[PDB]
RNA sequence: UGAACGGCGGCCGUAACUAUAACGGUCCUAAGGUAGCGAAAUUCCUUGUCGGGUAAGUUCCGACCUGCACGAAAAGCGUAACG
RNA sequence: UCCCUGGGGUGAUGAGCUCCGGGGAGCCGCAGUGAACAGGCUCUGGCGACUGUUUACCAAAAACACAGCUCUCUGCGAACUC
RNA sequence: AAGGAGGUAAAAAUGGUAAAAAA
RNA sequence: GGGCAGGCGCCGAGGGUAGGGCCCGUGACUGGGGCGAAGUCGUAACAAGGUAGCUGUACCGGAAGGUGCGGCUGGAUCACCUC
RNA sequence: AUGUGGACCCGCCCCUUGGGGUGUGUCCAAAGGGCUUUGCCCGCUUCCGGAUGGGCCCGCGUCCCAUCAGCUAGUUGGUGGGGUAAUGGCCCACCAAGGCGACGACGGGUAGCCGGUCUGAGAGGAUGGCCGGCCACAGGGGCACUGAGACACGGGCCCCACUCCUACGGGAGGCAGCAGUUAGGAAUCUUCCGCAAUGGGCGCAAGCCUGACGGAGCGACGCCGCUUGGAGGAAGAAGCCCUUCGGGGUGUAAACUCCUGAACCCGGGACGAAACCCCCGAGGAGGGGACUGACGGUACCGGGGUAAUAGCGCCGGCCAACUCCGUGCCAGCAGCCGCGGUAAUACGGAGGGCGCGAGCGUUACCCGGAUUCACUGGGCGUAAAGGGCGUGUAGGCGGCCUGGGGCGUCCCAUGUGAAAGACCACGGCUCAACCGUGGGGGAGCGUGGGAUACGCUCAGGCUAGACGGUGGGAGAGGGUGGUGGAAUUCCCGGAGUAGCGGUGAAAUGCGCAGAUACCGGGAGGAACGCCGAUGGCGAAGGCAGCCACCUGGUCCACCCGUGACGCUGAGGCGCGAAAGCGUGGGGAGCAAACCGGAUUAGAUACCCGGGUAGUCCACGCCCUAAACGAUGCGCGCUAGGUCUCUGGGUCUCCUGGGGGCCGAAGCUAACGCGUUAAGCGCGCCGCCUGGGGAGUACGGCCGCAAGGCUGAAACUCAAAGGAAUUGACGGGGGCCCGCACAAGCGGUGGAGCAUG
C-alpha cells in the first residue's frame, strides 16, 4: 500500500544520502517510484539493505510501458449531436473526414470548411474535442 | 416604588431641562435638598423648596435658562447641560484623593458624598476627603 | 447584562482557530510531496499549482503551492511548508519557498530573489 | 365489497470517460408490490462481491441489492424476558 | 481450640434448657461445605411472544395452544349442533 | 364626498429560454 | 542488662486475573453537507408567479412541491361599516 | 564521675493553646591537639541571647469544559495512642454520624508560579527564556540511611525498563552537570584560557578543588555606534532607457582635480590588583616591605600611510512613487478587493523613481486597530437575538424620618512590598547601546486613629409603594349540568316526471329499479345567524345561542386599617392552538391520505364526483409555532387634538382605569415609535456576537410512537443581511386616448388571374 510508500521514501531519504550513484526516478505514465542505478548485484543488495534494516514489503515489480497509439484508415462518419434540451440544444452536427500518416509525424488537422458551415469561434475548439478525446484512447 | 428616588429626581430635571419648563417637582428627602443646595450653589437650578402635593411633602426645583436667539429656530440654549448618575445600585463608586474625575477636564462638577456631608470635585479634593461618587454635571 | 449578570457570567474571549495549521510552531516543512496537476481559480483563471502533499514531519497531505513559473520538483524538494491562501486551488495553504533542497527559483530572475532563487545576477561584465 | 379466494407487468431509450438512469416513449392488463426487511428456514448460477472474525473460514456476524421465486393479517418489521 | 460477649424463647424479667449471633487471639494438615447430595461460564445469530400442549411404540420442535387483533353469523323458538 | 388608515367578497388558458461577458 | 544476625508480621513498588469509565485513531457500508462554467428534469419562491405567500404539524409524490387542521402578514382593491 | 546549667515527671506561683518560675526525685557532660610551654593559638564540654535559613498553619488572589452534578466510609469529629523538631488520622484502636457541592463540588483537557515583560490612550490582552525568588523532578517507581539538614543529579538497597563490558561462569553504567556525539526539527555554538578578580567548601596559615565565576571563539539572532569619502566638476560629453525627431532623462552622477585618510606598517603601552602574607606594636587599631594578569601587547597613546563592500522589498488603491516591448484568462503576481480573455502602469523583462540600507523581504507566533464579548465601551420592532405565558425558590437590588453601629466606603499615620527593571536627576567607558549613584511616585494586605455623607446591620416611628376592609360594576374570562331555533344527511309517507348535478367549458357522478325539486312526521350529531364592534374579558394559547351552579382575574369610589409587607425572578411548578397518540362511546356536515373525472406535454397538484383518518364526548400523554405588538416586567418623569368602553361625581364638565389614530420635544440608519414609547432615567431575568454547516451530529433527560429540551465542531464562502431611493418590470389598480369595441361605409378570405 501506498502508505509504506512515503515510508520509504524515508528509506530512500537516508539511502538517497549515504549511497550516492542510484536514482530514485518515479516515471511519468505510470506510477511508482523507479529505482534506477549501475549495477545488478548492486540494486539488488540495495534491496536486501531494504528487507533487513528497513523491513518493506514491496513485490519488486516488473518496470511498466508507456503505450501510445493509432490507426491505419480513412473514416468518414457523422459526429451528429442532434439534442434540443430544454431550449438551448448545444447541437453540434460535425463532418469529419480523418487521415493517418507516419509513426513519428506528429499531430495534423486543418481548417477545412466545404464554404462557410461550422462558426469561426468553434475552429480551436472543435478541434479540442479531437484532440481531448484523444488523450484516451 | 423608585429605586433611586435620586437618579429618578435627576432625570425629571432632565425632562424640564430638555422640556424648558421653568420648574419641576420631586418628593421629599434631605438627600435631594444637599444636592439642590449644590446645584443652585454653582449656579445652575433657580431654587429649591419643601413644598407639598395632596397632603404629601415635595420638593419643588425651578431652573435656569440662557438667551432666546435666531436664524436657527428660536430655541435658546440650555444652562444644565447634562447630568449622568454614576454610582449606580450595581456600580457604588468610591473616590477618594489621589481619585476624583476633573469633569470636561476644568469645567464641569463633579457630586460625591463623603465622610463629611455632600461635596464637590474641586471642594472634596481641596477637602482631603472622600466617599460615593453621585452624578456628574456640567 | 445589568452588571449583575455581567459579572455571575463572562464575555469570553473570541479564540482563534489558526486558519493556518502549520502546526507545532513549524510552518517551514520538508514538503516531501506527491502528484503535481493544475487546478483553476474561480471564474477567470486555470494554470498548475501543484497539490505538494508534504508529510511534514508530523502529517498532513496539504496543498503546497509553489513560487510559480521555473519548476522541477518532480516528486521531493522538501517542499518548505510555507503559508497563504487565494481564490486558486480550495488551500494555497503552506508554500514552497524554492531554494530549500530543491528548485533554486527560476532559470534566470530579475527581483523577488528572496524566494526566487537565482543569488546576485553577476553577468561578469 | 379485499384483517374475502385471490392477483399485485413487459419492451426501448436518456447526464460531459465511462458506468448508471430521477427522467420520457411504448404493447399489455383489473391494477401493476408502498414502507420495512433482504445471498433470508426464502438466492439457482454461488464456495456471489466487500469487511471483520482465523496460521487458514462453503460455516458465522455486519454490509452491499440483478429478491431464479420477500412483503403486509397463510400478515411485513422490530423487540427486553423465557427456550 | 480457647477468652469474652448480643437478643428472641420457655420458665419468672433466672437457674436450667433452647433458638438465632458478634468479636479477639490460638492449633494441624496436600487440602476443613475433607466423604454422600452439587450449577461450568460468557459473546452473538435464527425463530417462536412467554409457563405449556402433540405423534402411547424413533420425534418436543419454527408445528398447536394461548392472552390479544380484525373480520363474520345470533332479536330468543337465538344462530350453531345431534 | 379629500386623504390616510381598520376588518369583509373581487380579480393570472398556459408557459420552457441561457449566458463567460462589453461601460 | 542487652545488642547484632535470624524469625514471624504491617504497608508497599512492580507484575497478573476480571470487569468498568473517558478520549483518540480507525472501519466494509452509509446519511448528510459544502465546493466546480452552460448537465438531465420540473418551476415552487419574488408581479395574486400565473392556486396570495409563510409556517406548527400530519398524510402523500421523481424531486422542488402538494394538501387537511390551525395560526400568522412579511397578503390582496370597484368599493362595502367607522376613524 | 564533676553538675552553673538542661530534660521529664506529681504538686505549686504567675500565665492562659505547649509563656516564665518553683518544691520532690533521677539522667547527662567534656577532647584534647599544637607550641615561642607556664601563656596563647585551633578545637571540646553544659546552657541562655542574637545573626541566618527552613518546617508547619491559616488569610487572600490564582486556566478551560456544565455535553464535568453530585463527591466521600480514613470518609467528617472526638477520646485514648504512634510518630515528627513539633500542632495535626499523616498511621492504630474504639466510637457519634456526619464532611465538600450551582459562592460550581467531582471528573477530565491544560499549565510549573512570580518580581516582571511586549502591546494598546487606557480598561485590558498576552506572556513568565537569559537575570532574582519560590516549587518540583533525578532515565521511570518504591525505599530508607547517614545526618544539623535529603528522601539526596556526580551516596546506598530493590523493581522496572534500557544500553554496554565478558573468557559468555559474571558485572557495569544515568551529559535535566561543562564542552562535545547522535535521533529529532525549519532552526538554537567551542570537545578553548586563568582561578589574575569575586564567591563557595576545607585547612592556623602556606594552600587546594572549583566547566561557580571572570574571560576568549562562533552565528548580522537582537539593540548600539561607524567607513565605503570629501571638495571643485557640463545647457549636462559618451554608454543605455524614452521620443511627436526638437529633445528629455539617467547624474556632478562619472571621468579629470586637490584634500583628508578605513584597512593596513613600525614603536611605546594598560586600568582591571591590594588584599591575603612575613615584620613593629599584643595576635587588637595602626604602620612598613614584599607576591599576585587568563585575556593580550588586546584597549589605547605616537608616528607612516592606501579611496578603500553595496545591497533588499516596491512603483494598481489601501501605501510614497511610471514610461517602454513582450506575454495573450497561456505563462502568471496575489494580505485584502483582483489584475491578464493580443495596444497588462498589478505578470516577466529594461530606464527611472519611493522606501530601507549592512540589511530587506517571507512565513510563523502574540497585542493592537477590534468599541469585533463593550468595565471605560455595545445591543434584543424589521440586519444576531425575549424565554408561548402566568408561579415563585434563592439571589439580586430596595420609599420617607430619628438615633445607635462603624461592616462596605473616605481620610492621615504606618509595616512590608528585596534587588533588577519602570521615571527624573547626576555620572562612566571619547557618543550611543550598555553600565555607576541618589531620590520620589507605586497597587496591595497587616497594625492605629479619625469621618459617618451613601449601601447595609440595629431599635423606634411615617404614609406616597404593596396588601387588606367596605360599597358599588363591566364582561364571548374558566369547570359542570340544562334548554331553543335555524340548517345539512338519513327512515317511513305523500305528491309530481325528464332530468338533475356540477363547472371557465365539461365530465365522473345520481336518474323511468322513479332521482333533483315541494309538503307531513321521526332519527341524530355538529356549529350558533342577526345582535356584533375599528368592541369586551383574559397572564399567554384562547372565549360567541341563552338559564342556573361553583369561581378566579380585575375597575372605581371612602380614607377605615396594616406598616415597605417591595420589583425582578437562574432551576423547580403549572398552563397550553391545531395537528398527533393511547383506552372506550359517537359521527350530520366536513375532510388530508386514497380512487374516479376534466385539465396539460406531464397533474401523484389547484377545478368536479365519492370517500377515510380525524374534527365531538371523558381520562390520560405528548408541549410545538409568524405562540406576533416579532417590542420582557415594575415605577417615576416629558405637548396636546381626538374616536370609543367601563368606575365616581348635579354632569354643555371633570376625573380613575383601559381600548383605536395623530402628532411636541426627544430617539432611531431608515420605515416609524411618540403618556399602551421603539422618548428620558433606576432595579432584575433571559436571549445575540459574520452567512452556511444548523437547529444537523454527539452526550444527557422526557416520550407509546412521530419526536422534543440542551446544542457545538472541522470545513466551506467574502459575503448573508436591514432600511429606503431610483429605474425597469407585472397575467395588482386608476385615469386619459386612437377606426379598438362601437356607429356606418366599401372590402379580404370563396372564383380566375398578377406577383412576393
Amino acid at each position: 500500500t501506498k502508505a509504506d510508500q512515503e515510508k520509504l521514501s524515508q528509506a530512500l531519504a537516508r539511502l538517497a544520502e549515504e549511497d550516492p550513484t542510484f536514482r530514485v526516478s518515479t516515471h511519468p505514465e505510470t506510477g511508482q517510484t523507479i529505482i534506477s542505478g549501475m549495477g545488478e548485484l548492486h540494486l539488488e543488495i540495495i534491496v536486501d539493505r531494504l528487507k533487513r534494516e528497513f523491513k518493506v514489503d514491496a513485490n519488486v515489480g516488473k518496470p511498466q510501458v508507456a503505450y501510445r497509439e493509432t490507426i491505419t484508415k480513412p473514416v468518414d462518419v457523422e459526429g451528429k449531436f442532434i439534442r434540443q434540451t430544454g431550449g438551448r440544444g448545444q447541437y453540434g452536427h460535425v463532418k469529419i473526414k480523418v487521415e493517418p500518416l507516419p509513426r513519428g509525424s506528429g499531430f495534423e488537422f486543418v481548417n477545412a470548411i466545404v464554404g462557410g458551415v461550422i462558426p469561426k469561434e468553434y475552429i480551436p475548439a472543435v478541434q479540442k474535442g479531437i484532440e481531448e478525446a484523444m488523450q484516451s484512447g | 416604588m423608585l429605586t433611586d428616588p435620586i437618579a429618578d429626581m435627576l432625570t425629571r430635571i432632565r425632562n424640564a431641562t430638555r422640556v424648558y419648563k421653568e420648574s419641576t417637582d420631586v418628593p421629599a428627602s434631605r438627600f435631594k435638598e444637599e444636592i439642590l443646595r449644590i446645584l443652585a450653589r454653582e449656579g445652575f437650578i433657580k431654587g429649591y423648596e419643601r413644598v407639598d402635593v395632596d397632603g404629601k411633602p415635595y420638593l419643588r426645583v425651578y431652573l435656569k435658562y440662557g438667551p432666546r436667539r435666531q436664524g436657527p429656530d428660536p430655541r435658546p440654549e440650555q444652562v444644565i447641560h447634562h447630568i449622568r448618575r454614576i454610582s449606580k445600585p450595581g456600580r457604588r463608586v468610591y473616590v477618594g484623593v489621589k481619585e476624583i474625575p476633573r469633569v470636561r477636564r476644568g469645567l464641569g462638577i463633579a457630586i460625591l458624598s463623603t465622610s463629611k456631608g455632600v461635596l464637590t470635585d474641586r471642594e472634596a479634593r481641596k477637602l482631603g476627603v472622600g466617599g460615593e461618587l453621585i452624578c456628574e454635571v456640567w | 447584562p445589568t452588571i449583575n449578570q455581567l459579572v455571575r457570567k463572562g464575555r469570553e474571549k473570541v479564540r482563534k482557530k489558526s486558519k493556518v495549521p502549520a502546526l507545532k510552531g513549524a510552518p517551514f516543512r520538508r514538503g516531501v510531496c506527491t502528484v503535481v496537476r493544475t487546478v483553476t481559480p474561480k471564474k477567470p483563471n486555470s494554470a498548475l499549482r501543484k497539490v505538494a502533499k508534504v508529510r511534514l514531519t508530523s502529517g498532513y497531505e496539504v496543498t503546497a503551492y509553489i513560487p510559480g513559473e521555473g519548476h522541477n520538483l518532480q516528486e521531493h524538494s522538501v517542499v518548505l511548508i510555507r503559508g497563504g491562501r487565494v481564490k486558486d486551488l480550495p488551500g494555497v495553504r503552506y508554500h514552497i519557498v524554492r531554494g530549500v533542497y530543491d528548485a533554486a527559483g527560476v532559470k534566470d530572475r530579475k527581483k523577488s530573489r528572496s524566494k526566487y532563487g537565482t543569488k546576485k545576477p553577476k553577468e561578469a561584465a
